[PDB]
């Protein structure tokens, strides 16, 4: 009879329709009468419909169904640090309670104009051709696209674990995958050591749609406090398109009317909402900021879909992946001309600002080139110089699983390049050079190492060419 | 009566049931504004705008933000009229949201200020300019390419860091220091970082002073992404009508515009049109660009920027969107990679009013003169990169050397660039620029080195700073 | 000598000439591409809504 | 099928085989009863319940500490779209998968596996070992490269090809011919017993092939015959 | 009583629901309480579909709706003559109001087989290539298509300015255009006196959908009762594609199914029934004739779209205008492989034919 | 009309001749009233019932044993779509069909009758003739060849073709010309008579053209002419 109370009038496909609680709000949570959560997201003339966040099998026509009162929220702190844990904050690696004392609402207002600042700082990925070609600054949202099986996952867990001896909080979000693949994926940062500052956030395919609608919003919600507190985070979302096509499920579910490929109106403005509260703040409310980086996973290479073009509108820039360079060798398999960062060299360091510009003209002018490469075997020109630096640029740009390389050693190898100094190496040896190289660096060029580490500027052009010509003597050609 | 009571809440759609013969007109405002009665409740502060009429004395709005917290049954109130935005001097140097509320930390505009509505007619037939009017940019590459019409549309097409930035803030400086009009910036789905980059910027640049920034943000519902372009138009028609003043709007991304449009209409649950658009695509797009126009005692005219969905020119919005353009400005990366800092496209720039009835005749044969040659220019370069510059016939020298001092004079010295590379800005009359590219067609600087002709104003600046080099 | 100027410059004409039909081949298949894609999206649509009104 | 599996997981610790004849038409029948439930149509005409009905039946199908099941499932794609929402909503749960393509098979190529969209966990250096996975990669980028050429191929023919390309193009055909097999449950369509070939066996085969100790080889020698020797022996009985 | 009078009961996208109008007819105007006109589409069982000719603002659900007692008409006659009017007939021009004093119904049937005569008299449009190559006769119905940029508004201007010193009325339709251009338009006329011969009929793109959707049957409303008269007239329709969609949005508002393109089924039929009132009457009718241009857009020189494909299977014959040869500097870009006038050469003079 | 003709069918034992000027627009008048009706919409917004009421008309044209009813009857195809359903499903009431072309209407080509698309029961050896059923599929022989080769020739022209190709090629373009032919109707668009060609003047015309004896004419001199002489007098006519 209360206006806090309700009874069921149907129940089916993980939703249920209510008579009664006149008073709830939109999106507030309530419970049955079997103990299960629900929430509260369509309030109709004399029906109130509600998504259930468990199992919807014990509840029947006529059970009884109350307010709560409050709004959908989770746990933060501390305590999360190396534990994996789902959407509502309830731990699922038994390894006890969570014990923290302290709750953020999922839902909660982006940062203003005037709150934010520009952004001036490096994430270092350790992926060479990303810090070179396509920087990533804290406080941007960068968004990594393309096909299935072409290494979106691997860029992600390589940029986690380079952040180890870096100010930096990683939250790894989980939406639509296998338990087993999140075990394996927990398992590897636990093997290199990164669960030290980790936080894992899983809603794997059987459970119910609205977990995989609200773990993005639960990882963000879990982020910006440590923002707010004056730290540096970074997030990583795995299936966008998984999280909207749960929200469509549940929209269709609830008869609201579709759109395109059967989307709701609103689904441009969930994505646009979740990816709005990564930011850098101003001097004024402390230097915290959020990263983010959402996954895009394209049915054969269409970014003209729907949801693409949607993230591809909303983020600050796109790395595209992609299957044909993946098999041709080209081990990150990272597509340099069509990636953008609109930062730009604002996210960059001094002494990779100095080399880069170099290395993306090379690189440019050897894709202009591609064509004539059968030709050059009767040397019928001089532009051949481009064709081999172009070679040698694809040969260094390729890397390893779970190898991430120092930003120093990037630019001392990048310089080396652009120097001539491998010239007259053939393209098979070049890995073998870099792999040396570092070997030689880590042995002899410490001041070299610790004067870019201290002063993020290039050591004096001639102590850098007698340290490479000093290793080029002794490096042996194969 | 103007009291109704909320029946309906999904997402972004409320219904609102008032009471009978007292139902609010289509497009009119409704406020709610609610405090917690107690601590199952939450605080509400939220505007709605008028739809459809239901039946029933139900009405279906769509709302400005967020609904979470929203109650069935709270009080509604009507205002009476529609969405209503401060104009004037007042709003010169500010930045405000869709509903006209400053968003910087300035300090909130006096109640009594004047408010005109979002929402009305264009001007009608007989209070239009009956001949066509050419807007002098002071830019030489626009000026002498693609010339800008009093009362057009201008679509603008481009990347990143092609200096769009500050292709508009030259135009806001040029107006406002020879014509005396304002500029209006209107942020139609504007990213959050890259509006507080672009209000620090034009704070630096000084032109902050004679414009009005509207941002509605992505993270808005689609309601306020379909009304800011409205708001920030109505921004402007107050110096249009009122001061007589010549005035610039610019609009971030009208496909934007389109797209939210399509958003709302699937919410509303109409069927949808050819491509997935909403049935009213035309409609909506004229309602918009019909008020940008040019009457007997001032004008509006609009630099608009465009994304075409997958390259399609033959998409439905992209389509639309062309039928009402006039001349179309191009940026091109080549371009600014070679130096050239204005970075228009001069071959790929067109205009309806290049065109000897209205830009004089001395003026067309220069520029199709100036597009002949860039374009043999063009056709030159394969046969330059093989075989050297020595192997060409004389003509195609002559050429040549004709075409390089073409292209660099089309560089300009920007005032907004003084702040970053020392040298003052200028200002060139188009007169001035087709005497000067005429001089240089007829070979009476053929002896000039290239250099001289990098980033100056007139033509006489050439000679002084050959002159100056030595 | 003549027969190979003559064999080299027959070679640049020929090859130029591919290139033009070639580029206009592109030109008309993607204006053909982009009107099917046109096509099919308005059809996923329309059937979505005849079968969601339809209930 | 699942349950009865089950039970033999938990209950007994027993290592189970769980063959599944073809997983798409629970899917197929979901999107047939759909309507008649009463539940709004879905992208491609299928239910909106798609991913979830998909989940909740193949978060079951797994190992755990108590037992291992090793399955393999048969997966039909709908009139040969991989871009499907069934199949594109399964392949994220697989660990291994192998893509069938009739433009394989219309040339006379079976098991008609397709080289290059065929993934594996198990493709990796410490688990199959150094030089298994170089001859691997080494061989996907001697058929992507093949993959490239025939556009050009049929267009200005094979003698415009540079020398290495021409080498590319004579490797690739007998790599892509030597990946075919005689099955033995393929008597009643192939008319010959089939074959069971090793892993080592077939490392070292492909191997050889790589580095050119066939090249002289006819190609037809190399359809459908197992191990490397049965190559040189077709050859010989061809009169080479 | 509900006789005369109704209640508005829902109002959205130009669309009203209304309630009473027992002995209302099919296809009546309707006024609203603020003025604004309307048209009775539906006679449901309960209620009146109403499609609204004017802004839907300033109604509300529970205004009051009452009877005119007229099919949908529009005023006709000489007074029509100079001026610039919407749709309905109200003058736009500032100029006062018009003096006509009898009206035509805006849907009447097409004459008759035995009603009509062969073409057989020469409409000049003073256009080289056209009155060389593509002839147009009296009566007859030319489509001219071409993408935007391209100069039909021009071929279109120039053969209604030719028609000074020959018996002949001019109506000009423009449907979707901007109001700039078609002040421009009437600026140009009214500069080469083109005025005292002719009529403008305007429906801009801010105008609701309604008013794209009727004004070409208002345009050869106007013509029909000069032709009926015994006089020559000619109609120029200056989209036709955007009368197309207009009409698709208002199908769509009602709900309609859509087919081909989100275009209705009954596309072909909109510009069929208007295209066929165009003709070449007999003696006994009193040999008036009526010529129609209408204007079709393509997109990239799609000849084989739905809209063109409908309008070149209605029309005598089309002049396919080129964009490249448009931009080669050949303005009057005239494509001889496509344009053909079937009904042409019978009508050109023998000095020219030869 | 089909009640007026069936009367003179049927009560009298007439022979009648039926034309109908478009039967398309019969069906889309029927897709126009039922939408109103209240029918759920069809595949491409047609009404559910296409099949039915086109064959309820069709049916009843026919041949009976009290009299003959012979009809030509126009069909529109929509944009160009022969997959239209309209246009598809009138397909299987036809015993001859012939099919126009935009492409070959462009290229001057009239009637423009795709010569590979159209199809009649009547082409079978016991009812044309041996020699006319040879001459037949020879000629769609050689088309059929020479359609296989326009992508070819599209990008680099007739200069890389083997000479057997060369050859198709040099004949199948005078036999598609020679297919034209100027109608007595069309001497009001231009002022050429019209031609009548008996049939056994067209095998002959035709078996001289594949047999090479005119393979030294000009190709513009077998357009729109007629009987095979009028080639060669055409030929004579302009420079030969
Ligand atoms: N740089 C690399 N070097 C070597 N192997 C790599 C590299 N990057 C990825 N791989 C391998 O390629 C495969 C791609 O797996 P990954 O999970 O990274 O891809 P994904 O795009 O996230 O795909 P999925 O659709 O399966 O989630 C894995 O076997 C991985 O080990
Ligand atoms: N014969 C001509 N000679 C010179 N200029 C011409 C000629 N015909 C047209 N133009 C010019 O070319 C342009 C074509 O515009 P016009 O309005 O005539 O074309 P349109 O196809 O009707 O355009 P839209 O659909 O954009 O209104 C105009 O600037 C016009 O002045
Ligand atoms: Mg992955
Ligand atoms: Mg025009």
């Amino acid at each position: 009879q209360v206006s806090d109370v309700g009874t069921v009038i149907q129940v089916g496909d993980g939703i249920a329709r209510a008579h009664g609680l006149d008073n709830v709000m939109s999106g507030e949570l309530v419970e049955f009468a079997n103990g299960v959560m629900g929430m509260a997201l369509n309030l109709e003339e004399n029906n109130v419909g509600i998504v259930i966040l468990g199992p919807y099998t014990g509840i029947k026509e006529g059970d009884e169904v109350r307010r709560t009162g409050r709004i959908m929220e989770v746990p933060v702190g501390e305590a999360l640090i190396g534990r994996v844990v789902n959407p509502l904050g309830q731990p699922v690696d038994g390894l006890g309670p969570v014990e923290t004392t302290e709750t953020r609402p999922i839902e909660s207002p982006a940062p203003g104009v005037m709150d934010r600042r520009s952004v001036h700082e490096p994430l270092q990925t350790g992926i060479k051709a990303i810090d070179a070609l396509v920087p990533i600054g804290r406080g941007q949202r960068e968004l990594i696209i393309g096909d299935r099986q072409t290494g979106k996952t691997s860029v992600a867990i390589d940029t986690i674990i380079n952040q180890k001896d870096q100010n930096m909080i990683s939250i790894y979000v989980a939406i639509g995958q296998k338990e087993s693949t999140v075990r394996t994926v927990v398992e590897t940062l636990r093997k290199h050591g990164a669960l030290d500052y980790t936080i894992v956030v899983t809603a794997s395919a059987s459970q119910p749609a609205p977990l995989l609608f609200l773990a993005p919003y639960a990882g963000v919600a879990m982020g910006e406090y440590f923002m707010y507190k004056g730290k540096h985070v970074l997030v990583v979302y795995d299936d966008l398109s998984k999280q909207a096509a749960a929200y469509r499920e549940l929209s269709l579910l609830l008869r609201r009317p579709p759109g395109r490929e059967a989307y709701p109106g609103d689904i441009f403005y969930l994505h646009s909402r979740l990816l709005e509260r990564a930011a850098k703040l101003s001097d004024a409310k402390g230097g915290g900021s959020l990263t983010a980086l959402p996954f895009v996973e394209t049915q054969a290479g269409d970014i003209s879909a729907y949801i693409p073009t949607n993230v591809i509108s909303i983020t600050d820039g796109q790395i595209f992946l992609q299957s044909d360079l993946f098999f041709s060798g080209v081990r990150p398999a990272i597509n340099a001309g069509l990636s953008v960062s609109r930062v730009g060299g604002a996210a960059q360091i001094k002494a990779m600002k100095k080399v880069a510009g170099t290395l993306r003209l090379d690189l440019a002018a050897y894709r202009e080139l591609e064509a004539f490469a059968q030709f050059g075997s009767d040397l019928d020109k001089a532009t051949q110089a481009k064709l081999a630096r172009g070679a040698r640029t694809v040969e260094v740009l390729k890397q390893d699983l779970h190898q991430p390389i120092p930003v120093e050693k990037q630019v001392l190898i990048i310089y080396a390049l652009t120097r001539g100094f491998l010239d007259d190496i053939p393209v098979e040896d070049v890995r073998r050079f870099e792999k040396e190289f570092y070997l030689f660096l880590d042995q002899n060029g410490q001041h070299l190492l610790e004067h870019i580490r201290t002063t993020k500027d290039l050591p004096n052009e001639d102590d850098l060419n007698k340290a490479i010509e000093a290793f080029k003597k002794t490096f042996v050609v194969s | 009566m103007t009291r109704g009571r909320v029946i309906q809440v999904m997402g972004p759609v409320v219904d609102v049931k008032f009471e009978n013969g007292h139902l609010p007109a289509i497009y009119n405002a409704l406020k709610i504004q609610h405090k917690a009665r107690n601590e199952n409740e939450v605080d509400i502060d939220l505007t709605l705008e008028v739809a459809l009429h239901l039946g029933d004395d139900t009405v279906r709005t769509i709302a400005m933000a967020s609904t979470d917290g929203l109650i069935r049954g709270m009080e509604v109130i009507d205002t009476g009229a529609p969405i209503s935005v401060p104009v004037g001097e007042v709003t010169l140097g500010r930045v405000f949201n869709v509903l006209g509320e400053p968003i910087d930390l300035e300090g909130d505009i006096p109640a009594d200020a004047r408010r005109d509505p979002i929402h009305r007619p264009a001007p009608k037939f007989e209070e239009l300019a009956t001949e066509v009017e050419i807007l002098e940019t002071g830019i030489k590459v626009v000026d002498l390419l693609a010339p800008y019409i009093k009362g057009g549309k201008i679509g603008l097409f481009g990347g990143a860091g092609v200096g769009k930035t500050v292709l508009i803030q030259e135009l806001i400086h040029n107006i406002a220091q020879e014509h005396g009009g304002i500029s209006v910036f209107a942020g139609v789905g504007e990213r959050t970082r890259e509006g507080n980059d672009l209000y620090h910027e034009m704070k630096d640049s000084g032109v902050i002073s004679k414009t009005a920034m509207v941002f509605g943000q992505m993270n808005e519902p689609p309601g306020a992404r379909m009304r800011v372009a409205l708001t920030g138009l109505t921004m402007a028609e107050y110096f249009r009508d009122e001061q007589g003043q010549d005035v610039l709007l610019f609009i971030d991304n009208i496909f934007r515009f389109t797209q939210a449009g399509s958003e709302v209409s699937a919410l509303l649950g109409r069927m949808p049109s050819a491509v997935g658009y909403q049935p009213t695509l035309a409609t909506e797009m004229g309602q918009l660009q019909e008020r940008i126009t040019s009457t007997a005692k001032g004008s509006i005219t609009s630099i608009q920027a465009i994304y075409v969905p997958a390259d399609d020119y033959t998409d439905p919005a992209p389509a639309t969107t062309f039928s009402h353009l006039d001349a179309t400005t191009n940026l091109e990366r080549k371009l600014a990679e070679m130096g050239i800092y204005p970075a228009v496209d001069p071959l790929a720039s067109t205009s309806r009013a290049l065109a000897p009835e209205i830009v004089g005749e001395e003026h067309y044969q220069v520029a199709r003169k100036v597009q002949q040659t860039l374009q043999r220019y063009k056709e030159l370069q394969d046969i330059i990169a093989i075989l050297g510059m020595d192997e060409l016939s004389d003509e195609d020298k002559l050429v040549v050397h004709r075409a390089r001092r073409i292209q660099f004079f089309l560089s300009q010295n920007f005032h907004v660039a003084e702040q970053f590379t020392g040298q003052p800005g200028s200002y060139v009359p188009v007169k001035e620029t087709v005497r000067g590219f005429k001089e240089i067609l007829e070979g009476k600087y053929d002896h000039l080195p290239e250099d001289a002709f990098r980033l100056v104003g007139r033509i006489e600046e050439v000679v002084e700073k050959a002159k100056a080099m030595g | 000598l003549d027969a190979k100027a003559s064999e080299h410059a027959a070679r640049m004409t020929a090859m130029k000439n591919a290139t033009d039909n070639a580029n206009e081949l592109i030109r008309t298949l993607t204006l053909s591409y982009n009107r099917a894609r046109q096509a099919a999206i308005t059809q996923e649509i329309t059937e979505i809504v005849a079968g969601a009104n339809a209930l | 099928g699942l349950t009865m599996a089950e039970y033999f997981r938990d209950e007994q610790g027993q290592d189970v085989l769980l063959f599944i004849d073809n997983i798409f038409r629970f899917t197929q029948a979901g999107s047939e009863v759909s309507a008649l439930l009463g539940r709004m149509p879905s992208a491609v005409g299928y239910q909106p319940t798609l991913a979830t009905e998909m989940g909740q039946l193949q978060e079951r199908i797994t190992s755990t500490a108590k037992g291992s099941i090793t399955s393999i499932q048969a997966i039909y794609v709908p009139a040969d779209d991989y871009t499907d929402p069934a199949p594109a909503t399964t392949f994220s749960h697989l660990d291994a998968t192998t893509n069938l393509e009739r433009k394989l098979a219309e040339m006379g190529i079976y098991p008609a596996v397709d080289p290059l969209a065929s993934t594996s966990r198990a493709l990796a250096p410490e688990i199959v070992g150094e030089e298994h996975y170089q001859v691997a990669r080494k061989v996907q980028q001697t058929l992507q490269r093949y993959k490239e050429l025939q556009d050009i191929i049929a267009i200005l023919g094979m003698d415009e090809l540079s020398d290495e390309d021409k080498l590319v193009v004579h490797r690739a055909r007998r790599i892509q011919f030597f990946l075919s097999q005689n099955f033995h449950v393929a008597e009643q369509f192939t008319g010959q017993p089939g074959s069971y070939v090793p892993v080592k066996e077939t490392v070292r085969g492909f191997k050889e092939i790589l580095e050119g100790k066939y090249d002289h080889l006819p190609e037809d020698a190399f359809r459908l015959v197992g191990r490397i020797e049965e190559v040189v022996e077709k050859a010989k009985a061809m009169g080479v």
